[PDB]
């Protein structure tokens, strides 16, 4: 039918970014006509493609990506960038093809006293590659005394709280983000225009 | 057992180059977000450079493209490898460790001095500040030397009651300034005597001024 | 660039009364992200409050912190003797910022400066320069400024000031003004001046010397 993007754009619950969520979009025509000209994204960059002549292109598989940042890091959400969302919590390939759109959804995924439902991974002993999840809650060892599950001096829960509060800033506000990924397979296309 | 320990801070001149080292001890430096932090005399705190456990660096926009934040794990040290330096990269610079929402900067180092100068090594001349024609003040000007610091006694360390030894100030000249004074009964400036001693290793250099009335 | 600004710039308390420093961001930041350091002099910061109310460890319970969006407050709810130094906050969420710093004072009643002025020695003369130095002696509070006159002729842009740390025993603190000239200009002109403003004087306080006398 029609490729099933409300599903993922107006979804109820988004995840942290650390555990982001992947939809896989197969057998079905994609029009990015409602994405491109809704007027309600603050942020539609695309990659290797553009956006109107999405329309008049095919590709195997389409994934859908979707989490929770704050604004000030949807930058990271991009080929080639640093920072501790694309080192330790999503990290986008350099030859990356596709679009990042993101929006402002400070009226959903914020709270008086602070949000605690949102995560990022603050603490990890190397980068991700990319498209890497990482759900370990393993304690974090800072030093070179063993943690063995106990938080502590040098031994740290690796996730960390958001805390988002209505008024945070804008770049302190929660983001809601997808990025489509169109693969090139050298197989039957699946999704098209 | 918690350590960070600076050293390779000294003297260079401007568009010099230095590399400080940041040893640590009671945690691992490739392990954490490690910082340096500078502060220049008499002002804040100033961020300098960061380095993440995965090896991103970033950098205080003041020293991009001069400065380099690096690590040795074998050793557990933290490099800072300093460029195209100026005299505003004067400063204490410390080493930090950072847990951001865990705890913030909770380790920090002593720190290491840099001072950057065109400046070459010279001793101070040293003048009388006379008292004039109660209390009575008299001093001696300290002017004109390289490097920090000097020392300033009073009658060879008998006299300390009154004394007070102003921060030097750094003149446009490059060169250091300084003043010491000392009230004492305006009676005393017929019976006793006053004399400043100063000494600047640097130069090696040990002035004894004495400083009386000036006769009208 | 967040700048992050505290105030106030001294702050003048007795050990056992109540210290209340405020800092504030240019842009709104999550409490998360905001933190304060102490410092003494020559020693480096000491953390004392992350997360913007989380003590650190071996903080004692006298400190406290709170605040939200762009105002930010650090509370020692009575004082002691070992509190009194500089505090520095500090956003840690977009790279790291500090404030400039507040000084926390040990109060005492206002006391006057005494005023003396040095005219240049003989021996500078013969070297080609004047230094003309102005003391300002055992005042409180820290707040005094040094006005240069020649010939009656406010001076801007040639003179520098040093100032004591606040005595142990008195509490109060020392400035030293000194004026450079040429001995060409030195010897233009002849009323040297230094007229002093602080809040013990109910008027501003000049002494003066003429050259040749
Ligand atoms: C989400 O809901 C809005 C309003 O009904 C609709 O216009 C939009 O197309 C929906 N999501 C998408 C892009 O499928």
């Amino acid at each position: 039918n029609l490729c099933p993007f409300g599903e993922v754009f107006n979804a109820t619950r988004f995840a942290s970014v650390y555990a982001w969520n992947r939809k896989r979009i197969s057998n079905c025509v994609a029009d990015y006509s409602v994405l491109y000209n809704s007027a309600s994204f603050s942020t539609f960059k695309c990659y290797g493609v553009s956006p109107t002549k999405l329309n008049d292109l095919c590709f195997t598989n389409v994934y859908a990506d979707s989490f929770v940042i704050r604004g000030d890091e949807v930058r990271q959400i991009a080929p080639g960038q640093t920072g501790k969302i694309a080192d330790y919590n999503y990290k986008l390939p350099d030859d990356f093809t596709g679009c990042v759109i993101a929006w402002n959804s400070n009226n959903l995924d914020s709270k008086v006293g602070g949000n605690y439902n949102y995560l990022y991974r603050l603490f990890r002993k190397s980068n991700l590659k990319p498209f890497e999840r990482d759900i370990s809650t393993e304690i974090y060892q800072a030093g070179s005394t063993p943690c063995n599950g106990v938080e502590g001096f040098n031994c740290y829960f690796p996730l960390q709280s958001y805390g988002f509060q209505p008024t945070n800033g804008v770049g302190y506000q929660p983001y809601r983000v997808v990025v489509l990924s169109f693969e090139l397979l050298h197989a039957p296309a699946t999704v098209c225009g | 057992q918690v350590q960070l320990v600076e050293t390779g801070g000294g003297l260079i001149q401007p568009g010099g180059s230095l590399r400080l080292s940041c040893a640590a001890s009671g945690f691992t430096v490739s392990s954490n977000y490690m910082s340096w932090v500078r502060q220049a005399p008499g002002k804040g705190l100033e961020w300098v450079s960061v380095i993440y456990s995965g090896g991103s660096t970033f950098y205080a926009d003041s020293v991009k493209g001069r400065f380099t934040i690096s690590r040795d794990n074998s050793k557990n040290t933290l490099y800072l490898q300093m460029n195209s330096l100026r005299a505003e990269d004067t400063a204490v610079y410390y080493c930090a460790r950072d847990l951001e929402r865990a705890g913030g900067m909770d380790v920090w180092g002593q720190g290491t001095m840099v001072t950057v100068s065109s400046a070459s090594t010279k001793g101070p001349s040293v003048f009388p500040l006379a008292p004039s024609s109660g209390t009575a003040a008299l001093g001696c000007l300290v002017k004109d030397y390289f490097p920090e610091p000097v020392t300033v006694s009073w009658n060879s360390g008998a006299l300390t009651s009154g004394v007070h030894t102003f921060p030097a100030v750094l003149q446009s000249s490059g060169l250091y300034s300084l003043s010491s004074v000392v009230t004492v009964p305006s009676s005393s400036l017929g019976t006793q005597t006053y004399i400043c001693n100063v000494n600047h290793k640097p130069s090696n250099t040990k002035v004894d001024k004495r400083v009386e009335p000036k006769s009208c | 660039e967040i700048v992050m600004t505290q105030s106030p710039g001294t702050l003048s308390l007795s050990p056992g009364e109540r210290a209340t420093l405020s800092c504030r961001a240019s842009q709104s930041v999550s409490s998360s992200y905001l933190a304060w350091y102490q410092q003494k002099p020559g020693q480096a910061p000491r953390l004392l409050i992350y997360g913007a109310s989380s003590r650190a460890t071996g903080i004692p319970d006298r400190f406290s912190g709170s605040g939200s969006g762009t105002d930010f407050t650090l509370t020692i709810s009575r004082l002691e003797p070992e509190d009194f130094a500089v505090y520095y906050c500090q956003q840690y969420g977009s790279l790291y910022t500090f404030g400039q710093g507040t000084k926390v004072d040990i109060k005492r009643t206002v006391a006057a400066p005494s005023v003396f002025i040095f005219p240049p020695s003989d021996e500078q003369l013969k070297s080609g320069t004047a230094s003309v130095v102005c003391l300002l002696n055992n005042f409180y509070p820290r707040e005094a400024k040094v006005q240069w006159k020649v010939d009656n002729a406010l001076q801007s842009g040639n003179s520098q000031e040093s100032v004591t740390e606040q005595d142990s025993k008195d509490s109060t603190y020392s400035l030293s003004s000194t004026l450079t000239l040429s001995k060409a200009d030195y010897e233009k002109h002849k009323v040297y001046a230094c007229e002093v403003t602080h809040q013990g004087l109910s008027s501003p306080v000049t002494k003066s010397f003429n050259r040749g006398e």
